[PDB]
RNA sequence: GUUUAUUAAAAACACAGCACUGUGCAAACACGAAAGUGGACGUAUACGGUGUGACGCCUGCCCGGUGCCGGAAGGUUAAU
RNA sequence: UUGAGCCUUGAUGUGUAGGAUAGGUGGGAGGCUUUGAAGUGUGGACGCCAGUCUGCAUGGAGCCGACCUUGAAAUACCACCCUUUAAUGUUUGAUGUUCUAACGUUGACCCGUAAUCCGGGUUGCGGACAGUGUCUGGUGGGUAGUUUGACUGGGGCGGUC
């Protein structure tokens, strides 16, 4: 989120922004509600995640 | 209206000058707490009256608060009979009601706090100086001389 | 009653020419207020409903004058 | 007028468009640019090109104030949110440190519903 | 100063490049831009011309000295006609035109004269003494005005070419009078 | 309940209920050239005006016209 | 000290044959800058981000004109300045800021007074506002006074004058 990375390099270095926000929690509110289906959405993220 | 003016009043008046006010200004204001008044002519000339006397005549009089200099310079030396102690200092000593009393007590008649000893005011025999005053900026020096009889 | 204590201007009548030069009766009062005065010569406020003409000669001749008209014909104040 | 050196470039990146705002330290607009306010409308704005080109004008904007060094603040998706650093860092700017701001309710309003497309 | 300070021009070399540069009305309806024939102003000023009048094969042993340098000749209506690096003026009346000699497709000159018994008459004087000045942009007058050798006595333009105030446009207010040039810049008034 | 006292008692008026809209109190409003007074010894859960008329189920589309409400840049525009 | 009158001290312009972002005409065949320049480098900045400018500066010693085109020729110099803006004024109101002392107080108190009137006084709150007079534009069936034709195979409609 914050990055001071003082004297030498012009390059960014922020690819602690892939570690949380962005398209994290923001793609994720960004548009329809869920509401009881991420139930099933995450189910899948587990279905998924036993192998 | 014109209205002529009392005291100095701020930023148009003068002390008896004839400025032109507005009637809620002049009613209301400066006449009911008589800062000035309504120019009635019959007012304007009261004032004419107001502007040949105190003026014109009683400077020429501290042009008298003034020639009473003109005869500190034309004597120019009183003398005090105070002795010498060891050698030609002043046994005696001399102030302003010692150089007031003795100037008046002649043809130079002097105010008792109208002679300025700086102090030596007084401390030895001889011949000095002082500053007699009489008027604000006209003063008029001496020489006074303590005289060891 | 709409009198002005100085000048004794009441209201008047009149007429109201339209543009067709119809007259309507109407009125015209006297612009009258009630103002409070200074009278040094008494340490007091005189109040007195005039109309501001009324004011005005009261700024020239002078209150005392004024008011000494008033007491001239009883006009109490 | 006036003069700063030590800034703040905040930058509001959002799928449709994104808006370059440059203030100093107490965030008081010093200057500011967009991607529409450039050219391209519709696709042709929410691009990371058209983005440079905003953070491009809007230099020549506050530059009008000397600024040398300065933080930056990136707040949403959506292209413009990296590449306009990149267009600042060239510039010509000391670029300080690198935050980012983009909000995030802990679960509050109800976002909008469908997009049956 | 009430008149002009004449005294306004204590360096470039000769400030006799100064100019009648004053002010007229608007175009609140219908009024116009034009000058007279030739306008000498009441001063010698010290201008010879190269005046350029369209006679014929008489009118150049006479029509010739009045004020100028030369006259165009008969030959030389079309057979000065090749060329636009190479070619006051002139345009004799009564019945006479010269759009044939000065027409289509950038420059004004127009008055010459016009004469049924003379070439240089024995009362003629006023043509080679000061320019024109039509209809420009924003307003009109321009031209030339004294020199740097007169004092106040090339102000003799002062009260009779400011003089030239003829009838005012119409919501207006022409009057304002203005010249210099090569040293710093002004006028006084009307 | 009311009403055309004397040719109409009614489906008309009122009505509880509802809706709009005005009103910060020296209220709006109303009687008064005015002072004064009602509104009220009340104070927006109050007071006025307008419509509709228990209740049940409900009350859609139109603001071009006419009224009203808001607007401020232009234009036009009084005495002066 | 904000929106308008207007006046000194200054800007400024991609129609073709082209060294190249020609305002319209006018003085015009040499002014000047060492009272210390052309543009490199950033400062305010108008913005069609096509380019222009200078208080300042790194700078440090010439550039050009009728030249051959174009309906119009010099960024060679000067101005009356239009396409439209921008920096003090002058006063004048003007939007503005306070003040209090006119004026309002249907706050509190005191006295005339064994009085919810009124008058005077003291205070608090307002305040040159509000309100009222005169003039003035708008609105104004609330009120008022009237008008709203005649011929006609009754009158009206239609038609006619
Ligand atoms: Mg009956
Ligand atoms: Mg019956
Ligand atoms: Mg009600
Ligand atoms: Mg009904
Ligand atoms: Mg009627
Ligand atoms: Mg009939």
């Amino acid at each position: 989120i914050k990055v001071r990375e003082n004297e030498p390099f012009d390059v960014a270095l922020r690819r602690f922004k892939r570690s949380c926000e962005k398209a994290g929690v923001l793609a994720e509110v960004r548009r329809r509600e869920f509401y009881e289906k991420p139930t099933t959405e995450r189910k899948r993220a587990k279905a998924s995640a036993v192998k | 209206m014109q209205v002529i003016l009392l005291d100095k009043v701020a930023n148009l008046g003068s002390l008896g000058d004839q400025v032109n006010v507005k009637a809620g200004y002049a009613r209301n204001f400066l006449v009911p707490q008589g800062k000035a008044v309504p120019a009635t002519k019959k007012n304007i000339e009261f004032f004419e009256a107001r502007r040949a006397e105190l003026e014109a005549k009683l400077a020429e009089v501290l042009a008298a608060a003034n020639a009473r200099a003109e005869k500190i310079n034309a004597l120019e030396t009183v003398t005090i009979a105070s002795k010498a102690g060891d050698e030609g200092k002043l046994f005696g000593s001399i102030g302003t009601r010692d150089i007031a009393d003795a100037v008046t007590a002649a043809g130079v008649e002097v105010a008792k706090s109208e002679v300025r000893l700086p102090n030596g005011v007084l401390r030895t025999t001889g011949e000095h100086e002082v500053s007699f005053q009489v008027h604000s900026e006209v003063f008029a020096k001496v020489i006074v001389n303590v005289v060891a009889e | 009653s709409r009198v002005c204590q100085v000048t004794g201007k009441r209201p008047v009548t009149g007429n109201n020419r339209s543009h067709a030069l119809n007259a309507t009766k109407r009125r015209f009062l006297p612009n009258l207020h009630s103002h409070r005065f200074w009278v040094e010569s008494e340490k007091r406020f005189v109040t007195l409903r005039v109309s501001a003409k009324g004011m005005r000669v009261i700024d020239k001749k002078g209150i005392d004058t004024v008011l000494a008209e008033l007491r001239a014909r009883g006009e109490k104040y | 007028r006036k003069q700063v050196s030590d800034g703040v470039a905040h930058i509001h990146a959002s799928f449709n468009n994104t808006i370059v705002t440059i203030t100093d330290r107490q965030g008081n607009a010093l200057g500011w640019a967009t991607a529409g306010g450039s050219g391209f409308r519709g696709s042709r704005k929410s691009t990371p090109f058209a983005a440079q080109v905003a953070a491009e004008r809007c230099a020549d904007a506050v530059k009008e104030y000397g600024i040398k060094n300065l933080e930056v603040m990136v707040k949403g998706p959506g292209p413009g949110r990296e590449s306009t650093i990149r267009a600042l860092n060239a510039a010509g700017f000391r670029i300080t440190n690198i935050t980012d701001v983009t909000p995030i309710p802990h679960n509050g309003c109800r976002p909008p519903k469908k997009r049956r497309v | 100063k009430v008149y002009t300070i004449d005294e306004a021009a204590r360096t470039a070399k000769f400030d006799e490049t100064v100019e009648v540069h004053a002010k007229l009305g608007i175009d609140p309806r219908r009024s116009d831009q034009n000058v007279r024939g030739t306008v000498s102003l009441p001063h010698g000023l010290g201008k010879q011309v190269r005046v350029l009048a369209i006679a014929k094969g008489e009118k150049i042993k006479e029509a010739e000295e009045a004020g100028a340098d030369y006259v165009g000749g008969e030959e030389i209506i079309q057979k000065i006609l090749d060329g636009w690096m190479d070619f006051v003026m002139g345009a004799v009346g009564s019945k006479l035109g010269r759009i044939l000699g000065p027409r289509g497709l950038n420059p004004k000159a127009g008055t010459v004269g016009f004469n049924i018994g003379e070439i240089i008459r024995e009362i003629k004087a006023g043509r080679i003494e000061f320019r024109n000045d039509k209809t420009g942009a924003i307003h009109a007058p321009v031209g030339k005005a004294s020199f740097p050798p007169e004092k106040l006595a090339d102000n003799i333009r002062a009260f009779i070419r400011a003089l030239e105030a003829h009838k005012p446009e119409g919501a207006k207010g022409t009057f304002l009078r203005s010249v210099y040039v090569t040293t710093t810049m002004g006028p006084s008034v009307r």
